[PDB]
């Protein structure tokens, strides 16, 4: 029993959601904060990508993945900017194809940002644990992991747009995304959760190794500051969303819908902060700023 | 006494300096005023040879103008084919610290030397098809800075022990030893007729030597710092020196003076290599600015630039037929410019 | 350093006792050889791609 | 620098026998090896080839998929695995070494070969001179013709020459036209272009009497020519 | 061409040996050794195991190459640039040279000559980033020497007792003050220890720190 027959209306009204036919105090406020965050994401990443490409100095694999994060975050800014000018009463003008376009853009953009963060973590673990000085560097593993990130992002953003959605089981699917299923939300959230715990173990091994070896002989302070701000941005900008999505897919009658429009804003604020969390330490590149 | 000879010696420098003024009738810049300029010399990277994993310090063309050699600190001596960019031979060296190369005029032999104070000679044409080292010329006490084969049996070398030597490869003993330099000798250039060779040293002088007798014929001064490269004019009646004063100077052997200085106010790094063109109208000089300039050798106007290297241009050689100019650099890449 | 001084003095005396040609004549010779071998120089006048081994 | 091969002898048809050529006295790991067979009454014929480090293995039309050739670099040996021998495989199997780099001389050294007697788009090189009478101290010219322009684009006419003295392995004389091999007197010389080739001997002796061969190397399978025996 | 195709097979077989040899050399650690003639570099080299002399030794599965270039006796200005890219510069100074003088010069101390060499090396434009291990040798003889002779003979200003601990400490810090690249290169100073076989272990720990701190730079985690 599948109903691509029903319109946007049926779906919201089947769930607890409200179309919001007129603008609201809350709606005007979120539109303003969202457009602010989107403009900031777009501007900050354009500078990071332009700088990472214009300088022959920043032509090494770590900076390649940094520029990729800047691009993925610019893509996120665009997705969230397009999600805006489709909210409040504008959502009432949507069709199932167009709505799926909007949510898919959000999915692929954020999935790409999270994967870039994990790839930058895996690269820093590799770079730290090598026991050589120069190590004539190839551009093979960086471009291989750039295509694995984007392939997994596009396939993750397209799976619901094709097959994995509740066009077919109205009864078993989300409260917030009225069409993606609890199975897809569980998947996305556990994917992001295991990615975060892998970032936590890798940077812990980096810190344990640097601690033992260099303290055998301040670098601890700079390293723990950088480690704590990298894992912190992620935790203070994702744990909201992830716990909320699990609440939605596990607990019935958990009032999860009210703080949804806000938590997404926080998750996009993460991509807002990423260009400056990954460029504040590098004196050279930071100054390159003009 | 010291003073008697010294007060005598400073006088002998006067007659040399006195006569050089009397023979300074007119500057080459005045004589070459009406020559039409050379025009923009636009030269593009045709081939790029990759496969060195460290900085290149030396390269030398073959007399056939197709094959070439290059050494680097990676402890590899590679014989390239410039036409097809493919490696003919890669010779492992006993000593990673190599500063010079030479490809024999017959192409049967190749020689390299450096901080090991030895000039090793490698045989290329060998029945068992594996370049083997033939002789190790060990009679110097300082780093070898240059070496140029005369025949398959005579090689002249210049070292950091302030002396040049002419060797006999079969016996492995210095047939002749050239002494006279008061500073470390950096480079030597053989004449076209292979009867004379000029050497440049750290004592800011270049000396014209006679290969047979073993005595210095003339000494040229005028630079202000170390002389790092030297090459004859094709006709063997002139030569040019590259110094750390960021000037190249064209000396004449017959007139025993200096003719030009190739300085530009913008250039402040030291010349590392110099070489001429088959006609001698272009003087290509490889600076530390990471680029390489092309000078009009009779007008002293910098007409053209070959910038393609990340690090300094170590060596710079032109082919015998003059179809090509190849520059090595510390960026580990040889580039063939045409 | 007695010997160094003694070796030094005859070196210049030999260096001073050479025939020196005027710079005027030597200048011309460098000008003449470059113009006589000008049209055989690949780098001075560029050669069409048909005769360019590179 | 000697090359010796092992095996051969008498084999019934359909049997599979192995030929091993133990290289000794040269850098075997960096030499591309060949096999060339000579019929008891006929000329040479290329069969196989291996590049340096077993990167490239080629075969003749008559032995494609029937022969397997392998090298063992550490032991300095070369192997040939023959399968289901036919009556037309009776030949002396020489082993040839060749190295390919700018200016090298391929097919410079030939093994002594082994005798094998089984019980019971291709360039063609043509030379119609056989048992030519000649006297020592005279000048003799040997002419060769090809069916294809051997003059490549770069200007290399990949035509070779060989000399087989009676009861000896073939010996390279000219590794490309207007070139002279190592250890061969200046008397031998070769001038030719495109499809016409000549081999000129200024003055000869009793030492260089024998049969001469012509080979092209423009493309595989390196077809040879018929013999040209000097009569004396 | 059939010949040219085989030519390119060599060039690829050459290049696969050059990469394998380049990646074998990258694993090797390149230490430059310097110092005065009587520094104790001889004694250091013995513990670890004309022209430019190389010593190869392995510790804890790391390979070290030490380049004793003391025998060049030519102008360092033209050949020191060859050594840019060494992991570290071992520098040996003999503590028992504070009261002596070079056999050639009149009254310029050996220890003051060591500083002149150290100033030119730590601030050399070729080693702006290169770390310096600084061995101070013959420490036991310095103890006996200081107990009878004053340290004022070499350093005119010095407020402090003729005790080993304080006498040495002034020199160590006096050597460490020569570098202007204070936060770019790290000088790891050790007092030469005979029986413990720690001189090689101190080199190990000092080299890893130069590697680990370098690894933290190129990955941006610093
Ligand atoms: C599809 C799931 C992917 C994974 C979760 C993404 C995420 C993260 C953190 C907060 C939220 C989400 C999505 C929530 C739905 C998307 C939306 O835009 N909701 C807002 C909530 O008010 C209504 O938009 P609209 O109905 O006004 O168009």
């Amino acid at each position: 029993q599948c109903f691509y027959n029903e319109s946007i209306a049926f779906f919201y009204n089947r769930s607890g959601k409200h179309l919001a036919t007129e603008w609201n105090t809350v709606s005007k406020l979120v539109m303003g904060l969202g457009i602010t965050v989107c403009i900031f994401i777009m501007l900050a990443n354009l500078l990071v990508m332009v700088a990472i490409y214009v300088n022959r100095r920043f032509h090494f694999p770590i900076y390649y993945l940094m520029a990729n994060l800047a691009a993925a975050d610019f893509f996120a800014g665009l997705a969230y900017f397009y999600l805006m000018f489709n909210t409040g009463p504008n959502t009432r003008r949507l069709t199932v194809s167009t709505w799926l376009l909007r949510q898919g853009l959000i999915d692929t953009s954020l999935t790409a940002s999270v994967a870039n963060l994990l790839a930058i973590a895996i690269e820093r673990h590799i770079t730290v644990f090598r026991m050589q000085l120069h190590t004539r560097m190839s551009n093979r593993r960086v471009v291989v992991v750039i295509v694995v990130i984007w392939t997994m992002a596009i396939v993750m953003g397209a799976i619901p747009s094709v097959g994995w959605n509740c066009i077919c089981d109205i009864e078993n699917c989300s409260n917030m995304a009225p069409l993606y299923s609890d199975s897809y939300l569980v998947f996305w959230a556990i994917f992001n959760l295991v990615t975060f715990v892998v970032m936590v173990v890798l940077y812990a091994h980096i810190f344990g190794y640097v601690r033992q070896r260099t303290m055998r002989m301040d670098t601890m302070m700079s390293l723990l500051k950088t480690v704590v701000i990298v894992l912190g941005a992620f935790i203070i900008c994702w744990t909201p969303g992830l716990v909320l999505l699990l609440l939605d897919v596990c607990c019935p009658q958990c009032d999860v819908l009210a703080y949804e429009k806000f938590f997404l804003l926080l998750a996009e604020f993460n991509s807002a902060m990423n260009p400056i969390i990954y460029s504040y330490r590098d004196k050279e590149m930071s100054a390159t700023f003009r | 006494e010291l003073d008697q000879l010294r007060q005598e010696a400073e006088q002998l420098k006067n007659q040399i300096r006195d006569a050089r003024k009397a023979c300074a009738d007119a500057t080459l810049s005045q004589i070459t005023n009406n020559i039409d300029p050379v025009g923009r010399i636009q030269m593009r990277t045709r081939r790029t040879l990759r496969g060195h994993l460290a900085k290149i310090y030396a390269m030398h063309w073959g007399t056939d103008s197709r094959l070439l050699v290059s050494a680097s600190q990676d402890g590899k001596l590679i014989i390239w084919d410039s036409y097809t960019t493919n490696k003919v031979h890669a010779i492992p060296l006993r000593s990673s610290w190599v500063m010079t190369c030479a490809y024999a005029p017959s192409g049967n032999y190749v020689a390299c030397g450096g901080l090991d104070n030895i000039c090793s000679i490698y045989n290329l044409k060998t029945r068992e098809g594996n370049v083997r080292v033939s002789r190790e010329l060990a009679g110097h006490t300082g780093y070898l800075s240059c070496c140029r084969f005369l025949d398959d049996n005579q090689i002249v070398t210049s070292s950091g022990d302030t002396t040049c030597a002419l060797w006999d490869i079969e016996t492995g003993q210095q047939t002749t030893t050239f002494t006279g330099h008061t500073g470390d000798v950096m480079s030597l250039s053989l004449a076209p007729d292979t009867r004379l060779f000029v050497s440049g040293a750290c004592d800011a002088s270049a000396k014209l030597w006679d290969v047979r007798e073993g005595m210095c014929r003339q000494t040229f001064t005028g630079h202000e710092s170390d002389i790092n490269a030297i090459c004859f004019f094709p006709n063997g009646n002139a030569f040019a020196t590259g110094s750390d004063d960021a000037t190249c100077r064209l000396f004449d052997l017959r007139a025993d003076q200096e003719l030009m200085t190739y300085s530009h106010d913008n250039i402040i790094c030291g010349i590392t290599s110099v070489s001429f063109s088959k006609s001698g109208r272009l003087l290509l000089a490889g600076y530390d600015d990471f680029n390489c300039n092309v000078w009009d050798a009779l007008k002293a106007d910098r007409a053209g630039v070959l910038a393609g290297h990340d690090n300094r241009v170590s060596c710079l050689g032109v082919t015998d037929d003059g179809m090509a100019v190849a520059t090595g650099s510390w960026d580990s890449f040889l580039k063939i410019w045409n | 350093s007695i010997a160094q001084a003694r070796k030094l003095v005859e070196q210049l005396k030999m260096e001073a006792n050479i025939d020196r040609i005027k710079v005027s004549k030597a200048a011309a010779d460098l000008m003449a050889y470059c113009e006589a071998h000008a049209k055989e120089d690949p780098l001075l006048t560029p050669v069409p791609a048909s005769e360019n081994p590179f | 620098v000697q090359l010796v091969e092992s095996g051969g002898g008498l084999v019934q048809p359909g049997g599979s026998r192995k030929l091993s050529c133990s290289a000794s006295g040269f850098a075997f790991s960096s030499f591309g090896m060949h096999w060339v067979r000579q019929a008891p009454e006929k000329g040479l014929e290329w069969v196989a080839y291996i590049s340096s480090g077993s990167g490239t293995i080629y075969y003749a039309d008559t032995v494609k998929g029937r022969f397997t050739i392998s090298r063992d670099d550490p032991k300095n040996t070369l192997f040939l695995q023959m399968t289901s021998l036919r009556s037309e495989d009776t030949a002396m199997y020489y082993c040839v070494r060749s190295i390919y780099y700018y200016g090298s001389s391929p097919f410079d050294f030939w093994g002594q070969g082994t005798t094998l007697t089984v019980s019971s788009s291709d360039i063609v090189m043509t030379q119609a001179t056989s048992s030519v009478p000649v006297t020592p101290g005279e000048s003799v010219s040997i002419s060769c013709r090809s069916s294809k322009s051997l003059l490549h684009s770069n200007g290399n006419t990949y035509l070779y020459w060989f000399l087989q003295r009676p009861g000896q392995s073939p010996q390279l004389l000219i590794y490309r036209m207007s070139n002279l091999a190592s250890g061969v007197p200046d008397r031998f010389s070769g001038s030719g272009s495109g499809t016409a080739f000549t081999l000129t001997i200024s003055r000869l002796e009793a030492e260089d009497v024998g049969v001469y061969y012509c080979m092209q190397h423009l493309e595989y399978p390196l077809t040879f020519g018929a013999g040209t025996k000097l009569e004396l | 061409s059939a010949e040219d195709k085989a030519a390119v097979e060599r060039s690829k077989m050459i290049d696969r040996n050059l990469r394998e040899d380049g990646e074998k050399a990258a694993r090797e650690v390149k230490l430059l050794l310097l110092g005065a003639g009587e520094s104790g570099k001889s004694t250091i080299v013995k513990q670890m195991k004309t022209g430019i002399v190389e010593t190869h030794f392995t510790f804890k599965d790391l390979h070290f190459k030490m380049f004793d270039v003391g025998g060049q006796r030519s102008e360092r200005k033209k050949w020191i640039h060859c050594f840019e890219g060494v992991t570290a510069i071992i520098f040996c100074v003999a503590l028992s040279d504070y009261d002596l003088v070079l056999a050639e010069d009149e009254e310029m101390n050996r220890m003051h000559e060591s500083m002149k060499l150290f100033d030119s090396i730590c601030n050399n434009k070729w080693f702006t980033d290169t770390s310096i291990i600084l061995f101070l040798n013959k420490k036991d003889l310095f103890e006996e020497k200081i107990k009878k002779s004053p340290l004022t003979i070499c350093y005119p200003e010095y407020a402090g007792s003729n005790t080993y601990e304080e006498a040495a400490a002034y020199i160590q810090c006096q050597f460490e003050d020569l570098n202007k690249r204070k936060d770019t290169k790290e000088i790891y100073t050790h007092f030469t220890c005979a029986t413990d076989t720690k001189n090689v272990q101190f080199v190990f720990d000092a080299v890893t720190d130069v590697i680990i701190k370098n690894n933290l730079k190129d990955c941006g985690l610093f």
